């Protein structure tokens, strides 16, 4: 295990970004009405 | 009552370019401090992960034990749960039954090592990644694209788990007695034969049980392109059912769009019409400028709230369909 | 047309209470706050952007006079209003009871008063009955 | 074979929720006219 | 219209066999099974779900007058009835025969009597031929 700290760091960053991706989505998200759509 | 529902609105369901900073800054210290776990078993960077690690954990647990109490005090700004008694149905929100059990067990744990015992934080450290993605949108969609294609996949796993169950006796019946090229005999139960059923189903092909009598090979040609099939068929299946669903919403995301604005110009050409009778002369003097002025901003608006469709060249089969009513319409 | 191109302009500058050929859209977020509207800066900044065809924000009427002149009751504006029904037509036939239009009168968009939309469908359901038709409506709006 | 019950029990197990899903799927079903469709 | 609004609440509490104010959900199903009905229990809580607008069960008619006062005869429910018949046609123009009438009258739904749907057609088909047109019926239908 020369250089493996390489592998856990890069699996955890994809994770990451992909979390990140998702919190942007839903923080820019415009409303958060539950029940006022077809009213 | 301002201050709960802004706290409410801040810690759950949040909105605003702060908001994010928070939740995505807890998650990626939720990262660093896994990925130090996940190094403290390499057996040759296990010294990085000294005793302010755990002190960073205990730490932690104290941020996250009022964090819980933080988000059930800013609780009853809603409509569904209100008190004290309400609240409890706040807490059948399964991120928050995840949530107690990860701040009350983690606590529970780092209490008895202070007073085996290293090895249950990786696991309630690993479940705090799933935490902090907040509202379930996630799991919501793929809950209801496996409900709506319930059908197809019962049935192609039905067809093959009864290949796999069928197929990968047959092997084993070929291939009870046969030994490898270096002494030992690899279909040597049922189970064994079964881990390749499922591994070559899943086109994996470890390379540990190669059937070597040249009955199985063939057996293992048949179910494995007869399956294979069956198997790679849901791929498909959800790749068009995850397509189809965001779709879904964005059709009604621009419906709850189109409608205030298709009320914002009826309210106001009713307004316009009402220069009859709402000194109290020049009063009404300016109230005729802005009632045809605002009522501008309402027609700019409605037509902006139907052009921009979304993909948006969809009217690709009624091209001159919307036309050839109209024009017969006005004769 | 020729009687009121004339008084029209005391009442275009009358917003910057001044002389000036001015529209006074920074003036007009204080005469509108004025008469009772107290709007924000964004949608004051949208008024002129749309009013005003010439893009500077204070004009000496070229589309003020044009805000004028567009009567807003000819077929080019009068389909535009039909459409506004049609997002809350159910079933075809322009069904919407007086307790629908209630509804949508009352909660989305702009809000009218209540003194005024109780009696917006009271000519528009003459017979009474649970379909205030969107041509008895624009017909009435014909003259608007 | 230490613990080699549990591959069999799980991949039973699995073909068991899909059959089972199956069976709700039928019995949950609604009508069994054969031909009574397009008359 | 004055004719007729005294004399019905005459029957209309006559279900109840009282003279309460009452529609008699709970007695309407011995009222009709003595008419020679017998519907189930089910159909029985659903004919007061969408009969009476108010949700009680037994009323004095605020919705077994709106009963009454909905004539079903206009065009608000006049082309739901017209696409009763579209759910039958076949290479359009209301094709529907007299045999094919015949064996969609005593078959789906509620089913008529014999005595009721061999006379049903007949004043449908009075040119004798393979089309009772729906616009012949619905004219029947506009005194219904
Ligand atoms: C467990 C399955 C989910 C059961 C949900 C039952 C319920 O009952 O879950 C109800 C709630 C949602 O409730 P909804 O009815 O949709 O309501 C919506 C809105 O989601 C809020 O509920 C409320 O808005 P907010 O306050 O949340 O901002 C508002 O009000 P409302 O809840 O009164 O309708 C309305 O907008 O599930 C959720 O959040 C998420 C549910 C699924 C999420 C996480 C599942 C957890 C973990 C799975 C991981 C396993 C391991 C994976 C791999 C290895
Ligand atoms: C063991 C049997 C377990 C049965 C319930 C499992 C379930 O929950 O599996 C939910 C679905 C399958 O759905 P099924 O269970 O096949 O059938 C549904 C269901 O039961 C609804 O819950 C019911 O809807 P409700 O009545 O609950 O509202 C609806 O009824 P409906 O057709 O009238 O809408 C019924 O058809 O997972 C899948 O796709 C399986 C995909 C993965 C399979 C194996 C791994
Ligand atoms: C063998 C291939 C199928 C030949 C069917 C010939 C026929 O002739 O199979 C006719 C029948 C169906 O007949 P249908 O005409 O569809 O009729 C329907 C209804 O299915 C009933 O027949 C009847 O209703 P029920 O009494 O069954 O409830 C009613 O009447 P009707 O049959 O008079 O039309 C109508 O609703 O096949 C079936 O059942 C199923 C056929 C395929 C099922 C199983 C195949 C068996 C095993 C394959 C596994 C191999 C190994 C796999 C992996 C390793
Ligand atoms: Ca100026
Ligand atoms: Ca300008
Ligand atoms: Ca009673
Ligand atoms: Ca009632």
């Amino acid at each position: 295990d020369d250089n493996s700290y390489m592998y856990i760091l890069f699996v955890m960053f994809l994770f990451a970004v992909t979390v990140g991706s998702l919190i942007l989505g839903y923080t820019r998200s415009r409303k958060v009405d539950k029940r006022s759509d077809p009213y | 009552t301002h201050v709960q529902g802004r706290v409410y609105n801040f810690l759950e369901r949040p909105t605003g370019w702060k908001c994010f900073v928070y939740h995505f800054a807890v998650f990626l210290i939720v990262l660093v401090c896994l990925i130090f776990s996940v190094l403290s078993t390499i057996e040759q960077y296990a010294a990085l992960a000294t005793g302010t690690l755990f002190w960073m954990e205990i730490v932690l647990v104290v941020f996250f034990g009022t964090e819980y109490v933080v988000r059930l005090w800013s609780a009853g700004c809603r409509s569904k749960y209100v008190g004290l008694w309400g609240r409890l149905r706040f807490a059948r929100k399964p991120i928050s039954i995840i949530d107690l059990i990860v701040v009350v067990a983690s606590m529970v744990v780092l209490c008895v090592g202070s007073k085996s015992a290293i090895r249950g934080i990786r696991f309630l450290q690993i479940l705090r990644m799933l935490h902090v993605d907040r509202q379930g949108g996630t799991w919501r969609l793929l809950g209801s694209v496996v409900f709506i294609h319930r059908q197809e996949l019962i049935t192609t796993l039905y067809i093959g788990f009864l290949g796999l169950i069928f197929s990968s006796y047959f092997v084993y019946l070929a291939e009870k007695d046969a030994v490898n090229e270096s002494g030992r005999v690899e279909f040597g139960s049922y189970a064994d034969a079964l881990w390749w059923g499922v591994v070559t189903v899943t086109t994996i092909g470890y390379g540990d049980k190669v059937p070597q009598t040249w009955v199985g090979k063939t057996i293992a040609s048949c179910f494995s392109v007869f399956a294979i099939s069956f198997f790679a068929l849901p791929a498909g299946i959800l790749g068009s059912g995850f397509a189809l669903k965001v779709q879904q919403k964005q059709r009604q995301k621009h419906f709850n769009r189109q409608i205030p604005a298709a009320a914002s110009l009826i309210q106001t050409a009713w307004r316009c019409y009402a220069a009859e009778n709402p000194l109290r002369e020049h009063h009404r003097a300016t109230i005729k400028v802005i009632r045809r002025m605002q009522y501008f901003v309402a027609k700019k608006k409605f037509q902006q709230a139907r052009k921009p469709y979304d993909i948006e060249q969809y009217s690709q089969g009624h091209l001159n369909l919307m036309v050839r009513i109209k024009e017969l319409q006005r004769r | 047309t020729e009687e009121q191109i004339a008084e029209f302009k005391e009442a275009f500058s009358l917003f910057d209470k001044d002389g000036d050929g001015t529209i006074t859209t920074k003036e007009l977020g204080t005469v509108m706050r004025s008469l009772g509207q107290n709007p924000t800066e964004a949608e004051l900044q949208d008024m002129i952007n749309e009013v005003d065809a010439d893009g500077n924000g204070t004009i000496d009427f070229p589309e003020f006079l044009t805000m004028m002149a567009r009567k807003m009751k000819d077929t080019d504006s009068e389909e535009e209003i039909r459409e506004a029904f049609r997002v809350f037509d159910k079933d075809g036939n322009g069904y919407i009871s007086a307790a629908e239009l209630r509804h949508v009168m009352t909660n989305l968009g702009e809000k009218l008063t209540d003194e005024e939309v109780d009696e917006m469908i009271r000519e528009a359901d003459i017979d009474g009955d649970g379909q205030v038709n969107y041509e008895e409506f624009v017909q009435m709006m014909t003259a608007k």
